[PDB]
RNA sequence: GUGCUCGCUUCGGCAGCACAUAUACUAAAAUUGGAACGAUACAGAGAAGAUUAGCAUGGCCCCUGCGCAAGGAUGACACGCAAAUUCGUGAAGCG
RNA sequence: CGCCGCCAAGGUAUGUAUCAAGCUUACAAGUUAUGUAUUUACUGACCU
């Protein structure tokens, strides 16, 4: 029913090496999804790496932006949960075989043979990125994504093969932490650690501090964006710009706006293409 | 058990109708009674998709695309209901039912240009004379001088009926008009019935014209007579032209 | 958005 | 790794030439969802009296069969929606 | 002058809710009444 010529592949997934042989089929293994008969790829990432031959078909990939094989997006190399939790739109898909299923997976097929080169709903919201899923886009991945499953008879200590066995070995799992949608148990812990980062610690008062510490102007930022950035927060009362220092300072009414603006600008606020130094201001007369 | 017993009735209701949508894909009643049992539940998202898929295999039909408009507009969804509105009445043009509930249902909206767009096509397609003198008494309903004087040009071109020949004239009886007047009563007398009259044309161009003065009023009936229609007259007006000619002039001895 | 965009040409009427 | 050539000065050291990167990687799996059939208990068997030959239509139901034969209880599932005749409400228009 | 060599469907029904093996990826993973012609029913454990 599904026939392709070469598949999404995101860079963690091909291996360390630009010169890989891959073999291929014309029908070969069913979705663990939808058992739609895709064509399977195999290939050899790396000398101490399985193959990781093909989890998914195409189309299913062309709804998500997800890649081939570990169901990473492509975009970031991130879930799928953590990408419509951050866009809060999910572009609902059934979960059932023959209720509503096939059915639109067929339609959705057929409407997106002309273009191929872009997903379905995900064009027009991909845009308005990079503000809260760029803190966790990781560079360089861990190839420990790429190294074999366990074996057995290591673990019973029956392995007559010893050194030569090409799965691995002395790696003791954890039988406490590990679908398409949901739910994934270290995602949540993963929301969990991205809800509970290092910021500075809150001053116990009532919100005296409506000054703030900005600095790292140079040439992109003045004193008009600020202002109009500020803006969109609410009011000012005395605010300056001092260019010895390349710094900024101003204050609010009633602080709670700023104080957003203080979630905003923890090494965090990427206007003009550059990460502003912030640290806090006195609030004290001193 | 009350979340248990309720999902089991809405599931054996829904199993139901949907075995029976699935037996027959022609007769619309099945659709349209189950999509109306979702809409007594009256928070839905997936009726309108009922709805979508039901006019796939008969889109031809007027009463499931005007019950699913009707829908929509009952509830307080305006932008979901101009865009199946639109949609309907751009694939079927010549009924006049989903033209006539849209505007209605901008009737109970404002009068904004857009309602004009709306008529425009409306009058675009050529329909018959109970959507345009509907659409004339619109326009005087909101008291428009001008732009009801610019429709109404294209109006007489299409129906040469004598019911709106005499109709033509009618600001007259609008803002009394008096050299355009005259001039749509030129327009009155040039055109069909060059030698019969239509037998109607002539009553109405003399009962205002004796509602004026004595300006033109004894060239028509009595003078023009070349166009007659072998008496000029039937016996049941005759003498009602003689009285209608004494009684109501200057009265000299 | 949630409504489709409007498409009139540059001289003539509103197309649909 | 292996063979050949004193080719470079010890049979041994060195150098060159030739051969040129397989494997649904496992004997396993913490294992994975487990549909048929059989067993338990229900319901029970088309055609306006009874016993009933059947052949058909549909699609989100399958099975036996090499089937564009055939048979599976007519293989099973097929039910109340009355439409315009009377009256009420509302809308569009005309005198 | 010496045909011809036989299987099966047609019958002991099939639609359900639980309980293992067969097979499957080993992978994505932090108006009472009478008389009579005349039936219809009812009773007596009526009867070879
Ligand atoms: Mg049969
Ligand atoms: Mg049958
Ligand atoms: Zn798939
Ligand atoms: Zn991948
Ligand atoms: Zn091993």
């Amino acid at each position: 029913w599904e026939d392709a010529d070469f598949p999404i592949l995101c860079q963690t997934c091909l291996g360390e090496n630009p010169y890989i042989r891959m073999t291929k089929e014309k029908y070969g293994k069913e979705c663990k999804i939808c058992a739609r008969p895709f064509t399977v790829f195999r290939w050899c990432p790396g000398v101490r790496m399985r193959f990781k031959k093909t989890e998914v078909c195409q189309t299913c990939s062309k709804l998500k932006n997800v890649c081939q094989t570990c169901l990473l997006d492509l975009e970031y190399g991130l879930p799928i949960q953590v990408r419509d939790a951050g866009l809060s739109f999910k572009d609902d898909m059934p979960k059932s075989d023959v209720n509503k299923e096939y059915y639109t997976q067929n339609m959705e097929r057929e409407i997106s043979n002309s273009d191929g080169t872009r997903p379905v709903g995900m064009l027009g919201k991909a845009t308005s990125t990079s503000d809260m899923l760029l803190k966790l886009a990781r560079t360089t991945p861990y190839y420990k994504r790429n190294r074999p499953h366990i074996c057995s008879f290591w673990v019973k200590g029956e392995c007559k093969r010893g050194e030569e066995c090409p799965y691995r070995h002395e790696k003791p799992t954890d039988p406490d932490d590990p679908r398409y949608y949901g739910i994934n148990d270290p995602v949540a812990d993963k929301l969990l650690k991205r809800a509970s980062t290092m910021p500075r610690l809150d001053p116990p008062e009532d919100k005296t501090i409506t000054t703030l510490y900005v600095g790292g102007l140079g040439d992109t930022i003045t004193e008009t964006d600020l202002r109009n950035h500020f803006y969109q927060f609410g009011e000012i009362r005395t605010i300056t710009v001092v260019q010895r220092q390349q710094c900024a300072f101003i204050q609010f009414a009633t602080r709670q706006a700023a104080e957003v603006a203080a979630e905003k600008s923890f090494n965090k606020l990427i206007v003009n293409g550059r990460r502003l130094n912030v640290k806090w201001g006195r609030s004290q007369a001193a | 058990t009350d979340e248990e017993e309720l999902n089991d009735y809405k599931l054996r209701k829904r199993k139901t109708f949907e075995d029976n949508i699935r037996k027959n894909r022609t007769v619309i009643s099945n659709w349209i009674k189950y999509a109306q049992w979702e809409e007594s539940l009256k928070e839905i998202q997936r009726a309108r998709s009922i709805y979508e898929r039901a006019l796939d295999v008969d889109y031809r039909n007027i009463t499931l695309w005007l019950k699913y408009a009707e829908m929509e507009m009952k509830n307080r969804q305006v932008n979901h209901a101009r865009n199946i509105w639109d949609r309907a009445i751009t694939t079927l043009p010549r009924v006049n039912q989903f033209w006539y509930k849209y505007t209605y249902m901008e009737e109970m909206l404002g009068n904004v240009a857009g309602a004009r767009q709306v008529f425009e096509r409306w009058m675009e397609w050529q329909p018959e004379e109970q959507a345009w003198h509907s659409y004339i008494n619109f326009e005087l309903r909101y008291k428009e001088v001008d732009r009801a004087r610019t429709i109404y040009e294209r109006f007489v071109l299409v129906h040469p009926d004598v019911k709106n020949w005499i109709k033509y004239a009618r600001f007259e009886e609008k803002h009394a008009y008096f050299a355009h007047a005259r001039k749509v009563y030129e327009r009155a007398v040039e055109f069909f019935g060059d030698e019969h009259m239509d037998e109607h044309l002539y009553v109405a161009f003399a009962k205002f014209e004796e509602n004026q003065k004595e300006f033109e009023r004894v060239r028509v009936i009595y003078k023009y007579a070349l166009d007659r229609i072998s008496k000029q007259d039937a016996q049941e007006l005759f003498k009602n032209y003689t009285i209608f000619e004494k009684k109501f002039g200057d009265r000299r001895g | 958005s949630n409504a489709l965009a409007i498409q009139v040409d540059s001289e003539g009427k509103i197309k649909y």
